[PDB]
């Protein structure tokens, strides 16, 4: 019946303008104006940047503006700067408990560097782990940008979703990203197939690696 | 300047409890409503509870009514939150914030809206049924070559990894750990080396897991 | 004079 909806993420290049929408805010005349936006840098606390649909606390750049039409609230950032990169959350009123909601948050990325395809290294289960009656395939993904990827595993040539654990991406020292995925199997499963595969998709292109029982 | 600093966070098991504190400074504490907002790993914000300036009127989100109890002490600029019957889903960073009044009066009527303008840095709350446990270190056997160590099923964080007792630092990449469905962590550390040295040079990853006072030096052979 | 009070956890209009 209620839930604010904002895109998980958005991108833009320096100098451009960008907009994040947030559907589901109140259309009740008495609560229409209760809308806000908060900015949050990785590891830091949130910061109010827009309240009452379009007001700015002193100190907040006039590059950040807010508007609303219908139940959809919208935040707009002009002349994007590298420091605008953060998470943005919309907040709004709702006629029932808890009365004040928050969206899921939108991750804004400012494309500051060139695209970079991921490097993939896949390791098979170690004989020591197998001899311990277990098996783990390790897929190490690195040096990619933007920091977003999706991983898919295959037993021979068929999809396999059971026993898959994949981390969220995280920034490296060189400022590109890394992530890793683990596939758990039984020693018997491992030896049963011709081979397994780890497929990484990034910006519409994929890099797949394969390993087989030696 | 205005500031808010919370504390009291920690690691507990389901059903356990914690008491969060928040100390204000730089503003007339007893003039504002105070709130507690949380954020689960990788997710958005969620208001948890607040208290009126006179400490009587208290509000909570439905999922914590009965388990959480908010209170304040205007005498010491402090806000508190007693958390009982903690659950895994209660895992998050907890922030205490100040609610400020945005007053807009149009005579026949007026709007009195409250938003959070001051936030603390947050304190971490982790609720897990996992128990302290050392890791199992498996070797990842190997122009150049890649080799490493799989540090499997340990709890809780963190663990440190090094190679050849520090002598190998270049071409080393220790990956952030993955939290598994089992509640236990795992990570992998990999290094790229010359393929010709594989025959002579010995490689050993030095793994340390202080939470369980466990160290493991695993030799990675060809 | 309609009074509208909206904030986290509470919403109402005092006469």
């Amino acid at each position: 019946q209620s839930a604010l909806t904002q895109p998980a993420s958005v991108s833009g290049s320096p100098g451009q303008s960008i907009t994040i929408s947030c559907t589901g805010t109140s259309t009740d005349v008495n609560g229409y104006n209760y809308v806000s936006w908060y900015q949050q840098y990785a590891g830091k606390a949130p910061k109010l940047i827009i309240f009452d649909v379009s007001k700015r606390p002193s100190g907040v750049s006039n590059r950040f503006s807010g508007s609303k039409s219908g139940d959809t609230a919208s935040l707009t950032i002009s002349g994007l700067q590298a420091e605008d990169e953060a998470d943005y959350h919309c907040s709004s009123y709702t006629s029932s408990t808890p009365y004040v909601l928050f969206g899921g948050g939108t991750k804004l990325t400012v494309l500051g560097q060139p695209k970079a395809a991921p490097s993939v290294t896949l390791f098979p289960p170690s004989s020591e782990e197998l001899q311990a009656n277990k098996a783990t395939l390790v897929c190490l993904i690195s040096d990619f940008y933007p920091g977003a990827v999706t991983v898919a595993w295959k037993a021979d040539s068929s999809p396999v979703k059971a026993g898959v654990e994949t981390t969220t991406p995280s920034k490296q020292s060189n400022n590109k990203y890394a992530a890793s995925s683990y596939l758990s199997l039984t020693p018997e499963q491992w030896k049963s197939h011709r081979s397994y595969s780890c497929q990484v998709t990034h910006e519409g292109s994929t890099v797949e690696k394969t390993v087989a029982p030696t | 300047q205005v500031q808010l600093v919370q504390s009291g966070g920690g690691l507990v098991q389901p059903g356990g409890s914690l008491r969060l504190s928040c100390v204000a400074s730089g503003f007339t504490f007893n003039n504002y409503w105070m709130s507690w907002v949380r954020q689960a790993p990788g997710k958005g914000l969620e208001w948890v509870a607040n208290i009126k300036q006179d400490g009587n009127d208290k509000y909570y989100v439905d999922s914590v009514k009965g388990r959480f109890t908010i209170s304040r002490d205007n005498a010491k600029n402090s806000l508190f939150l007693q958390m009982n019957s903690l659950r895994a889903e209660d895992t998050a960073v907890y922030f205490c914030a100040r609610e400020f009044s945005s007053y807009t009066d149009h005579l026949e009527y007026y709007y009195d809206y409250y938003y959070m303008d001051v936030w603390g840095k947050g304190t971490t709350v982790t609720v897990s049924s996992a128990s302290t446990k050392g890791p199992s270190v498996f070797p990842l056997a190997p122009g150049t070559a890649a080799l490493g160590c799989l540090v499997k099923d340990y709890f809780p964080e963190p663990v440190t990894v090094s190679w050849n007792s520090g002598a190998l630092t270049s071409g080393v990449h220790t990956f952030p750990a993955v939290l598994q469905s089992s509640g236990l962590y795992s990570l992998s550390s990999v290094v790229t080396v010359p393929s010709s040295s594989l025959g002579t040079q010995t490689y050993t990853c030095n793994v340390n897991h202080k939470p369980s006072n466990t160290k493991v030096d695993k030799r990675v052979e060809l | 004079r309609k009074r509208i009070h909206i904030g986290p956890g509470r919403a109402f209009y005092a006469t």
